[PDB]
């Protein structure tokens, strides 16, 4: 155990729990806290959706950082974002950032010691955060599930098959691939259990 | 990623349960983020994905919750007409109109030299354009129904941490825009399933598995009130199970069916619930562990491999053995003795039998699309077509007779036995195949380096990167759960490893948890 105006008590595995008496506190310290775990990765999945990686593991990653670019926002698209949602809310996401950037300054200011081995090896500095790179944390992982190009892939099966078989052949075929519905798929609620 | 919640009727304490197993994969360090989280009327525990400012699988002083993905239909891809004489201007409500353009710098460390390239970016109305068509005059762009409000989903993600009832979480759920399903169990005994986001009102002109045209007669007319995304509130079956699989019989999800058909992972979840009466949350960790290392073609296919194969056991004597020896396999690939081997020598056997059907199946029709349709013919998820036509019911298209089904199942089976026969040896337990090991890598599904990784070497499992095991009794959340690989990534510039970088591994490989900690008291002396 170890107190800003938060009690942090890490656990036997490391896991901390925080006592804080309001949010705006409480948010900060989550923030200091995985970043003091964890600063290396947010370093780098921030770099991800921001599509600067080739900056720090070259070429092999431009095609990647390109994709990121093309399909995601400006830091001022993100920062209406943040103006859109309710007051407390923003300024808890802001004290996240606070909290991580609060390691940040630390780090770099003993970097010997509290600067982890990769940013050494690969000779950088971490950033000060905003809330911003907050919301690029989120969109980096959560799109991934939500994006696909499926449509794309389906209309290149589909014609394909009709150059070789035929319009009512490919159809068919296509209808068993990708089905309309398949009325027998296992679901996990019954339809008269809908509100 | 998998999830159960259990109701107080189902419940061999009466208290609702609720699973979490979330899989995004086995990095070092890990995807996920644990912490504990008091301040006046808000004490949480659990983890999230790194960098969120909230907890997704755990639980508040009120409520338990988890996710799985949805595989909803959230993406659109617009198929714009463009100008053939400016490649730049697509038409759309009438009029050619403008591409927005974007140049962007990218800086490239080389050799160690810093390099600058430039690449120009497009967007439509519609969206980023992802990808041309020159030769057709067609460019495609991309609409997600959450575009602008992923900071909303977060929101909604906090706002469902700080609530304290079903009301209260279902507000927070309409409020999220991005497809997951979402869970939730209670101290008085209720759980809820939410199939959330913001899913669009499409043009009822278009067949929603391939692009929609762009030229402004077939736009999206707003999204569908969140009362009708697929939601219940203390289903009659008394449980919810879930492994990425359908929501509900007429919930369509577009182009990505290829998800949700008759063949489906779900069944050993549902198997495992339905083969008991009460359960607790042991019975809920020996439904995971039957999840995590089932061979899942077993569960309608190896009955229909073991009645073709009955139909010729009195000519063949090697069908009847194989027959004896898939009767009595359990459908896992495991290694209880943990002694490097799969236990069941016929597992191996199985795997190379479907491989055999499979490629029998489907190589002479659809070879020439194999590049796109293997991984819909043989998705991790099922097997539905290929079951369909082995099974010998209705499909659209007569991929196979039954006659002509019949003799591949024969075929892969006589071309396993004898590879097997050569390499092996005629009796089962010389077929049992090594396991397969995986490490905690340095590269996640963001597809970038995060870290340096871990080299120690674990069985394979189908199986959450954590898992909580929650019953919500009337004093607390109590139960269990691991968070692989450690809780701390640093490791010192000299290459000294923080004593938590690994340490939830040997849990995670051998089956261990550690108790969920709630109050304080208890917290004080983990
Ligand atoms: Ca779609
Ligand atoms: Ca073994």
């Amino acid at each position: 155990q170890k107190k800003e105006n938060v009690t942090i008590i890490r656990d036997s595995y490391g896991v901390p729990h925080l006592y804080a008496k309001n949010k705006k506190d409480l948010y900060k310290a989550y923030g200091y806290v995985m970043a003091q775990d964890r600063l290396f990765q947010l370093e780098m999945f921030r770099r991800g959706n921001e599509g600067t990686v080739s900056e720090i593991f070259g070429e092999e990653y431009v095609t990647k950082d390109e994709q990121s670019r093309r399909d995601g926002y400006s830091d001022q698209e993100i920062q209406t974002m943040l103006n859109g949602l309710d007051r407390e809310t923003k300024q808890l996401i802001e004290q996240f950032a606070e909290g991580i950037t609060a390691y940040v300054n630390e780090a770099v200011k003993a970097p010997d010691q509290k600067l982890s081995k990769e940013f050494h090896d690969y000779g950088f500095l971490p950033r000060k955060w905003k809330a911003t790179d907050v919301v690029r944390l989120y969109m980096v992982s959560m799109t991934y599930f939500m994006d696909n190009h499926q449509e794309l892939k389906n209309a290149e099966i589909l014609a394909r098959l009709e150059r070789v078989y035929g319009k009512e052949k490919a159809v068919k075929m296509f209808d068993d691939l990708v089905w309309k519905n398949d009325l027998e798929a296992p679901t996990s609620i019954q339809p008269d259990d809908q509100t | 990623s998998n999830a159960m919640i259990i109701g107080a009727k189902k419940s061999k304490s009466a208290n609702a349960l609720l699973f979490s197993g979330p899989q995004v994969g086995f990095v070092a360090p890990g995807f996920l983020y644990e912490v504990g989280l008091h301040s006046p009327g808000f004490d949480m525990e659990g983890s999230g994905f790194i960098g969120y400012p909230f907890i997704m699988f755990g639980a508040n002083q009120h409520l338990a919750l988890t996710a799985t993905a949805g595989y909803g239909n959230v993406t659109d891809i617009f198929e714009e007409k463009l100008n053939p004489a400016n490649s730049t201007q697509y038409f759309y409500k009438g009029k050619w109109r403008n591409m927005e353009k974007r140049t962007e710098t990218f800086i490239v460390r080389g050799d160690g030299k810093s390099k600058k390239i430039e690449e120009t970016f497009f967007h439509t109305v519609h969206g980023p354009v992802i990808s041309l068509d020159a030769a057709a005059n067609v460019a495609y762009s991309k609409s997600w129904s959450f575009r602008g409000t992923e900071a909303k989903s977060i929101q909604a993600y906090m706002k469902a941490n700080w609530a304290k009832n079903v009301k209260e979480f279902q507000q927070a759920a309409s409020e999220f825009t991005m497809s997951l399903n979402w869970y939730y169990a209670d101290k008085k005994g209720n759980i809820a399933y939410y199939h959330v986001g913001k899913y669009p009102i499409r043009s009822n002109q278009i067949d929603d598995r391939f692009p929609t045209p762009g030229t402004g007669e077939y736009e999206w007319k707003g999204f569908q009130s969140f009362a009708k995304n697929p939601q219940a509130i203390n289903p009659k079956k008394g449980y919810v199970v879930n492994w990425n699989n359908k929501p509900s019989k007429y919930w369509r999800n577009g182009e990505y069916s290829i998800v949700w058909g008759k063949d489906n992972r779900v069944q050993q979840f549902i198997n495992g619930i339905e083969a008991r009466g009460k359960v607790d949350l042991k019975d809920l960790n020996e439904i995971n562990y039957t999840a995590s290392f089932a061979q899942l073609r077993t569960h309608y296919f190896k009955p229909l491999l073991i009645k073709t194969l009955e139909k010729y056991q009195s000519e063949n004597k090697e069908y009847a053995y194989l027959v004896e020896q898939l009767r009595k396999w359990n459908n896992l690939k495991e290694d209880k003795n943990h002694d490097g081997y799969y236990d069941a020598g016929v597992a191996a056997f199985f795997d190379e039998w479907w491989n055999n059907t499979h490629d029998k199946l489907f190589n002479d029709s659809l070879g020439i699309v194999s590049d796109l349709t293997r991984e819909i013919t043989d998705h991790r998820m099922g097997a539905t077509l290929a079951y369909k036509v082995l099974s010998g019911e209705p499909t659209n298209y007569q991929w196979k007779s039954a006659a002509a089904a019949e003799k591949i199942i024969l075929e892969s089976t006589d071309e396993a036995l004898a590879k097997l026969h050569k390499e092996k040896g005629e009796e089962a337990d010389k077929w049992r195949a090594p396991i397969k090991t995986m490490t905690f890598g340095a590269k996640s599904l963001i597809a970038i380096p995060h870290g340096y990784g871990s080299k120690t070497e674990i069985i394979e499992m189908n199986r959450g990167s954590e898992n909580h095991y929650i019953e919500m009794t009337p004093k607390q959340p109590e139960g269990f759960n691991v968070t692989p690989p450690g809780q701390i990534g640093f490791i010192h510039k000299d290459g000294t490893l923080s004593e938590h970088y690994e340490d939830q591994l040997s849990l995670y490989a051998n089956w261990k948890f550690k108790p969920f900690l709630f109050d304080k008291k208890d917290v004080k002396r983990a």
